[PDB]
C-alpha cells in the first residue's frame, strides 16, 4: 500500500495517464512522465497520505491479495482517485475526482501466463503487421 | 547479511556505459517473438 506503480495496457503497449484537460489517456512509452504516470493502491478511501514508506531490498511483506483486496486507485501527483462517470456493453467512461464515489473500489483478477503471452504476441504481431502494410503502401 | 544468488531467481543483465561524458545504464533485452537478436 502507497507503493507508486504504472499500468501498462498490455494489448496496446501504452501506458495510463492523467492529463488535467482530459483526465485518463493512454500515452506512449516516450512520453510517461512518471508525474503523470504513476498511480497507487490505497487501502481505504480516507486521506491518510503516511507515505515515507522505506524501500526494502527483497521480496517485501506481501499486503495486498487478489480478489480479496479491495483497492482505490489514486494518482500520486495530484491525490485524485480513479471513479466512474455514472451516466452512459455498459460502456462507463473512467474519469478523476477528487472525492471520488461512494463506491470506487476496485479488485485484482490475475492472468495466466499462457494469457499474457498472448496478449504481449498480439501487440508485436499487430506492430509488425501494420509496418508492413505502410510499407506496401508506401 | 550478503544475499546471493540461487538458481531459481528472477534477474536483469545490466551494464553501464560511458557516452559524452555520462553514464548510462543499460538492460539487455531480447523480443524472442519475430526477432531472436538481443539489444539494450
Amino acid at each position: 500500500w502507497g507503493q507508486p506503480f504504472r499500468l501498462r495496457h498490455v494489448t496496446t503497449g501504452k501506458y495510463l495517464s492523467l492529463m488535467e484537460d482530459k483526465n485518463l489517456l493512454l500515452m506512449d512509452k516516450e512520453k510517461a512522465d512518471v508525474k503523470s504516470t504513476a498511480f497507487t493502491f490505497r487501502s481505504s478511501k480516507e486521506k491518510l497520505d503516511v507515505g515515507v514508506r522505506k524501500e526494502v531490498d527483497g521480496m517485501g511483506t506481501s499486503e495486498i491479495k487478489y480478489g480479496d483486496s479491495v483497492c482505490y486507485i489514486q494518482h500520486v501527483d495530484t491525490g485524485l482517485w480513479l471513479t466512474y462517470q455514472s451516466v452512459d456493453s455498459i460502456q462507463r467512461k473512467a474519469i478523476m475526482h477528487h472525492e471520488g464515489h461512494m463506491d470506487d473500489g476496485i479488485s485484482l483478477s490475475r492472468s495466466q501466463h499462457e494469457e499474457s503471452r498472448t496478449a504481449r504476441v498480439i501487440r508485436s504481431t499487430v506492430f509488425l503487421f501494420n509496418r508492413f502494410i505502410r510499407g506496401l503502401d508506401a | 547479511e550478503i544475499q546471493f544468488l540461487r538458481t531459481d531467481d528472477e534477474v536483469v543483465l545490466q551494464c553501464t556505459a560511458t557516452i559524452h561524458k555520462e553514464q548510462q545504464k543499460l538492460c539487455l533485452a531480447a523480443e524472442g517473438f519475430g526477432n531472436r537478436l538481443c539489444f539494450l
